[PDB]
RNA sequence: CCCGGCGAGGGGAGUGAAAAAGAACCUGAAACCGUGUACGUACAAGCAGUGGGAGCACGCUUAGGCGUGUGACUGCGUACC
RNA sequence: GUGAAGAGGGAAACAACCCAGACCGCCAGCUAAGGUCCCAAAGUCAUGGUUAAGUGGGAAACGAUGUGGGAAGGCCCAGAC
RNA sequence: GAUGUCGGCUCAUCACAUCCUGGGGCUGAAGUAGGUCCCAAGGGUAUGGCUGUUCGCCAUUUAAAGUGGUACGCGAGCUGG
RNA sequence: GCUGAAAGCAUCUAAGCACGAAACUUGCCCCGAGAUGAGUUCUCCCUGACCCUUUAAGGGUCCUGAAGGAACGUUGAAGAC
């Protein structure tokens, strides 16, 4: 018979919730996008979003080794002909420290309609409180 | 500080007793009232709404109606709003006249320029006119090129509409202020034609 | 044939 | 007989095996242009399809869960001579 | 030797390089090159070391108490540097 | 079985191996004024005479009258010496 | 540059700390919630009767038609439309 494949009109999402203080960027991000992908789900389907939403708190105490809080630069551009800007690690944290989990999780996720509803499913406060506690989150310790 | 709304009623020339001849641009800055004062545990910053005019009752919307019935202000004919330097406080319904410009010496008048419609790059850049003579065809008044050996950059100076847009000029000097007739004599010129209604307010630039 | 086109 | 400009062009009646033959006439394909219905479509990027595939509609089905059409999302994929 | 006249997998994409020679079909499995955190199928796998420069991931003469390791030597409780 | 060539005009744009302005080190830098090297591309960066000229010489200025890439930028934008 | 070890001294540095340019981030001006992550505040308007039906974010009928908008018109120091 054909192999299972998942429906986005019956499948469960669970919500769960994350504090990424003292964490490494890239090792703790990877395990973002492979939960908001579904590829922890035994029902995992590569054209179906099988995930659970996330919320991450504290994302101004991510931590980063060697000089990159310093040495990482953030190249971006505007469609203009400077229009290139640059941003060290430590002058977006100051300015939007969201952002940093919001970038590293867009260039582990695909690139499509489907990759960019799976960051839809991603909430992320730099602090510690949230308004979502009416969700009944969970724990979480990625 | 805060500043006000008025009318632009032209431009006329005072002469000093020395014998100068000072431009002024006339204001008449009719008694403003306030209409909303926010703080930051419903909106997120400290400003105030403030209207001025008259308008008609059948062609005012009710919307508006309890909007400024709610203050128990009369109605204006429009809305502005201005941020508080953390040191300003104020009330609805509260009046406030042109003597608030008394001890400025200079303001940074905003409003609308004038509407040249469609124009074309001399107008608009300053673009230096091609020969007019001596083998021009059709391209006297022309830009000319616009790129190089594959696209045309964003930004590129180019024709279009010209005018009727927001303008602030700065730093301009305050010669009299006569709350009999509640006007406000700015030196120089400002932005918008006779009647249009334009903003003033303290300097920042010194 | 003339130098540029056509003359 | 009727609309219409005592028009053109049409609609009934009538002839005839045929008027879906109105002489612009046997048969009447395709490109091309339209009306109607079902589905899809206004956060989505590229030879426009292919493999997989959700949902919708209709017909089956003695509900049999198949087939037809549509094809959200997804991998690969730069026409022919 | 391949291409031309050879597809497939890999080298990000890349006729000539590496692996490998497509009779057709299956929603069976084991392998090669190459790889095994994510986009992206497979070890955030095991042991013992090195590097701190994102070197890795573009480059010489030449310079340098960088740093780890290896075999000696000179001078050292006659007091050395 | 067509990619139209110098220069001028116009409109520009990026690089930095910096012409000026800005910030510094040594100076055989007393001072003033220079020389050399480093960081720096934010903005600014001559008019005319001869010549088709770019260039170049000359005159007079300017804080300075930068070096180069862009089909030796730009003819479906002009010119055609 | 201060302090200061590694390396008994010395050293702007390795840990720590203080100066430092028209660059960069700010502050000045304009666009700006299609910011599909589509935001926030105030105020105003609508408080029907049933049927049927794959009984549902279902369909249709009678009554009801506000707030406001648009159209039209007279026009603009607004404007190609
Ligand atoms: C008496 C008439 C002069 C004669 C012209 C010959 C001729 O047949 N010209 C027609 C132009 C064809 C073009 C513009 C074709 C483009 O599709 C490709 C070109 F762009 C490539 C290219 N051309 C050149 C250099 O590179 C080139 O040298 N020329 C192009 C303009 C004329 C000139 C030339 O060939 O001149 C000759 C001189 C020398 C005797």
């Amino acid at each position: 018979m054909k192999t299972f494949t998942a429906k986005p009109e019956t499948v469960k999402r669970d919500w769960y919730v994350v504090d990424a203080t003292g964490k490494t960027l890239g090792r703790l991000a990877t395990e973002l996008a492979r939960r908001l992908r579904g590829k922890h789900k035994a029902e995992y389907t590569p054209h179906v979003d099988t995930g659970d939403y996330i919320i991450v708190l504290n994302a101004d105490k991510v931590a980063v080794t060697g000089n990159k809080r310093t040495d990482k630069v953030y190249y971006h551009h505007t469609g203009h002909i400077g229009g290139i800007k640059q941003a060290t690690f430590e002058e977006m944290i100051a300015r939007r420290p969201e952002r940093v989990i919001e970038i590293a999780v867009k260039g582990m996720l695909p690139k499509g309609p489907l990759g960019r509803a799976m960051f839809r499913k991603l909430k992320v406060y730099a602090g510690n409180e949230h308004n979502h506690a009416a969700q009944q989150p969970q724990v979480l310790d990625i | 500080m805060i500043g006000l709304v008025g009318k632009k009623v032209g431009m006329t020339r005072i002469f000093t007793e020395d014998g100068v001849s000072i431009p002024v641009t006339v204001i008449e800055v009719e008694a403003n009232r306030v209409t909303q004062v926010k703080d930051l545990a419903n909106d997120g910053y400290r400003a105030i709404q403030v209207t001025t005019g008259a308008k008609k009752a059948n062609r005012v919307t009710k919307p508006e109606a309890g909007h400024f019935a709610k203050a128990g202000v009369e109605a204006g004919r429009g809305l502005w709003e201005f941020r508080l330097a953390e040191g300003e406080e104020f009330t609805v319904g509260q009046s406030i006249s042109v003597e608030l410009f008394a001890d400025v010496k200079k303001v940074d008048v905003t409003g609308t320029s004038k509407g040249k419609g469609f124009a074309g790059t001399v107008k608009r850049w300053n673009f230096r006119t091609q020969d007019a003579t001596h083998g021009n065809s059709l391209s006297h008044r022309v830009p000319g090129s616009i790129g190089q050996n594959g696209k045309v950059f964003k930004g590129k100076k180019m024709a279009g509409q010209m005018g009727n847009e927001r303008v602030t000029v700065q730093s301009l000097d305050v010669v009299r202020v006569d709350a009999e007739r509640n006007l406000l004599l700015v030196k120089g010129a400002v932005p918008g034609a006779t009647g249009s209604d334009l903003i003033v307010k303290p300097a920042v630039k010194a | 044939x003339t130098x540029p086109f056509x003359x």
